[PDB]
RNA sequence: GGUGAAAUUCUUGGAUUUAUUGAAGACUAACUACUGCGAAAGCAUUUGCCAAGGACGUUUUCAUUAAUCAAGAACGAAAGUUAGGGGAUCGAAGAUGAUCAGAUACCGUCGUAGUCUUAACCAUAAACUAUGCCGACUAGGGAUCGGGUGGUGUUUUUUUAAUGACCCACUCGGCACCUUACGAGAAAUCAAAGUCUUUGGGUUCUGGGGGGAGUAUGGUCGCAAGGCUGAAACUUAAAGGAAUU
């Protein structure tokens, strides 16, 4: 059953620390926990060690990420404006 | 295109699936084709190669990881590598892709 | 431990020597392990190789920038942060860079930085929630945690200290020619208030 | 009432075209529902070309033309009597003069 | 034969600059204005200030070397009316009137791609 | 007095009273 | 009283080979002195001047042409290209309502490491024993010519050097080259390159401006 | 500078004006139309990629799979809200100069939020054609957009002259228009608002004199602003529509 309405994961704080705060927390602890594709081995196996670490269960592999995401928006936007640069550069 | 002439070879061809089952088909020189996935290990994928360059066979490169190969042979769990023993009506073989 | 940022151990090889050197690198963000990381003037441009500031195009995404050639890293180290190359001096080889503060820094075509931005950003954007947390937060750092307010204390522990209500009694912006002791608040303000515009 | 079938614009099968404003006083138009008139004048005059033609290097030259699109509202064309409020047949006639 | 300025009328509403400068553009011979004409503060941008402006301008043409001007007539452009003001017209014709002869007039109002907001509101300037 | 400040009123006089009904909760 | 005017040089300006008659005019500066020289003051001026006037023929009333100095010699200012544009009113002539403008620009580099901007206009055209009175292209047509008008501003840069680009714009011969080009697509009526803009510059290279004043 | 006329403001420390070169963010002029696309809201610089859609064509397939729809759902201008970015311009608030009897308005000069974007909310507009959707029929014309068909047509009039572009005649679909009033309407007007006392093709939603009132209360959604739902007491002889003088 659905336990709970609308706290989810924060459902763990009770009733402190203000509940825009407890909604901007179960935003990135959703995040932090979700389990991801890995991008060598294909499976839903990466979860977050430390922030900024994100290692796949199987296949043993391990990539720098963002604190509470794999990837990072600014980082996908960063990583295309090199491949960019990179391309303009080998043309 | 691809994934038509992959779709009907699986229907009415004779194939396998997996790495252990594609080299053994490469070793035993039963294999006319093999589609190896886009995030195969490099270590695989040049181990495949090299045995596929001693079985004389050709060699695609499916644009797609394991999980979008699996689908488009009709499966739901990853597969890596696939292995075309021998075609049905499909012309995969025949087309230059 | 104190750091936001995770760190790559890139393993090298000592030309002169048989031997391997390790190099312990801020870890930019899509850097994994078993990757090849590549630095030098011929490095090529891709995410966590390190090139001199000369040898990038315009735009370019750089972290662990030096401030001089050989520092081994200064700019853009803390999780989250970078610097864009916004120009190129050729005659006098000198490179346009800007500073996550936003300041326009000229820097010598011969500093490295490490292609990419430093990973783990993002991570201030979750309040903390709690003084606990603030507690390991400042364990592993240093000992600046909690702090008492000046105009909680006494007249003879804090310029701020004393009188029959918590008040500073005398503007808050102290002079940049202000001497130790006297430089509590906010000091060589330009300007104070909430910053509109 | 209704006053116009095209209810006081130019717009069937838009739901909404692009703001213009007005030239004279910079009201937001509907740039259908403006008034647009071509301001298509001599670069110097009509008494001043002889003027310039004996007091010029280069004679009889171009004598160029300063061209420009002139938007205006229903209010700041009325009051420039450029519109000049009809009768109630005469007002569905489109002819431009 | 003749030594060529240029002359960069700005007939804008509310003033008109007559203001001469060399050929390049760079370097300034005789800005002159509607307002150092008159002294009535309404009839700056109007027609005799403009013509007294332009003969002004004309009398240190000559004694310095410039004989002939091309005319660049410039009305406020950008977000604002496009159109010369009253001025323009007789800073123009003053000039051929007082001995310098002219080439090339060309209108140089700086116009827009559409652009930034015009002044005015929703509603515009209501009086 | 036109609908919507009439309707402007009215919605600040609203606000009114689900204020001081605020208080007496 | 100061009277600044008694105290300029008045040099004398002059314009590339790739021209007509190169005599544009004077120029008033200063007398060059130490303390802050007034020599180098003369090396950045940029002169816009009309093709009809550069070449004596009044079929190039419009196209200004813009020269930069680059080099002093003596009491003579040598130049050299800069940009091209057209006059104002001869844009608002050509642009009419009842018919499609097309426009197309690409940025492309010279042989000689010139980074220009090559832009291009293009208005469709009613043909002859036309009834219907707007001919608008359909799109298509508009990327099809877009795509023929970019290569052939590509094509004829890259070779062509700054010189000879220039020497290739006065007869207006990329004109010709597009309408043939573009005929069998859609019939146009006024082409033109319309605008030529420098992006990025080489070094200096003197022996190449000499070459450009006899 | 600005204005109707001024004042505020800046200005010999050089304002305004001129030239060269940058930076930032917006926006995409003219072409631009009784033209196009989208379910609507909306959508106009180039190119590349991605998925989609209408119409047309079809001697292709399936064979009733359909129409409209309580509950339920997606999208939904602007303003507004949250958290970052960005913040040039204009600019609710505010400040200031005028006008004026006053002017906390219009006019003038600044100027925060906002205006842009990302991730979420909101769910409202004279969100309009104030005109629900599907289907059939009833009158004449020309123009226009897209597709198609046919000219022993023009352009490439160069020995019997590609493909596009154009012209002519049809046709389907679409945005519209003009004439007339068969017919309708209270009229304005309307090819639908016609095929209605000679009243029935199918189906959804809504209204029952004007106010009180989209108010109070309750419920539900929303962070809030507010949205949806929604009275009664009381009060009144008109309120209202179209046209005539
Ligand atoms: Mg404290
Ligand atoms: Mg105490
Ligand atoms: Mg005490
Ligand atoms: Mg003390
Ligand atoms: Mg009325
Ligand atoms: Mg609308
Ligand atoms: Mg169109
Ligand atoms: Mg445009
Ligand atoms: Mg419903
Ligand atoms: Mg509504
Ligand atoms: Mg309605
Ligand atoms: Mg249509
Ligand atoms: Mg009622």
């Amino acid at each position: 059953a659905k336990r709970t309405k609308k706290v989810g994961i924060t459902g763990k704080y009770g009733v402190r620390y203000g509940s825009s705060l407890r909604r901007q927390v179960k935003k990135l602890e959703i995040q932090q926990h979700a389990r991801y594709d890995c991008s060598f081995c294909g499976k839903k196996t990466v979860k977050r060690g430390a922030a900024g670490i994100w290692t796949c269960s199987c296949c043993k592999k391990t990539v720098a990420g963002g604190a509470y995401t794999v990837s990072t928006a600014a980082a996908a936007t960063v990583r295309s404006t090199i491949r960019r640069l990179r391309e303009m550069v080998e043309a | 295109s691809i994934n038509q002439k992959l779709a009907l070879v699986i229907k009415s061809g004779k194939y396998t699936l997996g790495y252990k089952s594609t080299v053994k088909s490469l070793r035993q020189g039963k294999s006319k084709l093999i589609i190896i996935a886009a995030n195969t290990p490099v270590l695989r994928k040049s181990e495949l190669e090299y045995y596929a360059m001693l079985s004389k066979t050709k060699v695609y490169y499916f644009q797609g990881g394991n999980n979008e190969l699996g689908t488009a042979v009709g499966k739901l769990f990853r597969v890596g590598v696939v292995s075309i023993l021998e075609a049905g009506d499909s012309d995969i073989l025949t087309t230059l892709a | 431990s104190g750091r936001g940022a995770p760190l790559a151990k890139v393993v090298f090889r000592d030309p002169y020597k048989y031997r391997l050197r390790e190099e312990i690198f801020i870890a930019n963000e899509g850097v994994h392990t078993g990757q090849f990381i590549y630095a030098g003037k011929k490095a090529s441009l891709n995410v966590g190789n390190v090139l001199p500031l000369g040898s990038v195009p315009e735009g370019t995404i750089v972290s662990n920038v030096e401030e001089k050639p050989g520092d081994r890293g200064a700019l853009a180290r803390a999780s989250g942060n970078y610097v864009i190359i916004i120009g190129h001096n050729p005659d006098e080889n000198k490179t346009r860079v800007r500073l996550p503060s936003g300041a326009k820094k000229v820097i010598s075509s011969d500093a490295r930085g490490v292609i990419g931005v430093i990973a783990g950003g993002g991570r201030v954007d979750k309040p903390l929630l709690k003084a606990g947390r603030a507690f390991h937060k400042y364990r592993l750092k240093r000992n600046s945690w909690p702090k008492t307010r000046g105009v909680a204390m006494n007249p003879v522990d804090h310029p701020h200290g004393g009188g029959n209500h918590q008040h500073i009694g005398k503007a808050s912006t102290i002079s940049r020619g202000a001497v130790s002791g006297q430089k509590a608040g906010l000091i060589a303000a330009r300007r104070t208030g909430l910053l509109r515009g | 009432p209704k006053k116009r079938a095209s209810n006081g614009r130019n717009k069937k099968g838009r739901g909404h075209v692009k703001p213009v404003r007005c030239v004279n006083c910079s009201k937001s138009i509907p740039k259908d529902k403006a008034i647009k008139r071509m301001a298509i004048r001599n670069i110097v005059e009509a008494a001043a070309v002889r003027d310039l033609s004996e007091a010029s290097v280069y004679p009889e030259y171009a004598l160029p033309k300063t061209y420009n699109k002139l938007h205006y509202c229903v209010s700041c064309a009325i009051h420039a009597r450029i519109v000049r409020v009809r009768s109630r047949e005469d007002r569905k006639n489109r002819a431009p003069p | 034969s003749q030594v060529f300025g240029v002359a960069r009328i700005y007939a804008s509403f509310n003033d008109t600059f007559v203001h001469v400068t060399d050929l390049s553009g760079k370097e300034t011979i005789a800005r002159v204005t509607g307002g150092m004409k008159v002294k009535a503060d309404r009839d700056e941008s109007s027609p005799y200030a403009a013509m007294l402006a332009a003969q002004d301008v004309a009398a240190k043409c000559k004694e310095v070397g410039i004989t002939a001007v091309h005319v660049k007539i410039r009305a406020t452009g950008g977000t604002r009316t496009k159109t010369p003001g009253p001025g323009g017209q007789a800073a123009l014709r003053a000039l051929a009137r007082s001995g310098l002869r002219i080439g090339r007039i060309e209108d140089v109002t700086p116009v827009p791609s559409d652009s930034t907001r015009k002044k005015g509101g929703r509603r515009g300037r209501r009086l | 007095m036109r609908a919507k400040w009439r309707k402007k009123r009215t919605r600040r006089l609203k606000r009114k009273r689900r204020k001081v009904r605020a208080r007496s909760k | 009283v100061v009277d600044p005017f008694t105290r300029k040089e008045w040099f004398d300006i002059k314009a590339p080979s790739t021209f007509e008659n190169r005599n544009v005019g004077k120029t008033l500066v200063n007398k060059s002195t130490g303390l802050k020289s007034a020599s180098d003051a003369l090396k950045g001026r940029v002169v816009e001047v009309c093709l009809a006037d550069l070449q004596g023929s009044e079929d190039h009333s419009f196209r200004k042409i813009k020269l930069r100095v680059d080099e002093v010699q003596g009491k003579n200012l040598l130049t050299n290209f800069h940009g091209m544009d057209f006059t104002t009113d001869k844009l608002r002539s050509m642009v009419r309502k009842w018919q499609t403008l097309i426009e197309a620009n690409v940025t492309v580099k010279t042989s000689d490491d010139y980074v220009l901007r090559i832009f291009a206009i293009a208005f469709t055209r009613k043909q002859a024993n036309q009834v219907k009175r707007h001919s608008y292209a359909q799109s298509s047509h508009i990327r099809a010519i877009r795509k023929v008008i970019s290569e052939i501003l590509t094509k004829e840069v890259q070779g062509s050097t700054l010189a000879q680009l220039t020497s290739k714009l006065i007869p207006e011969v990329i004109n010709k080259e597009i309408e043939n080009a573009t005929k069998d697509i859609f019939p146009l009526q006024n082409i033109h390159v319309r605008k030529v803009k420098l992006l990025k510059q080489p070094k200096f290279d003197v022996g190449a401006l000499m070459a450009l004043h006899g």
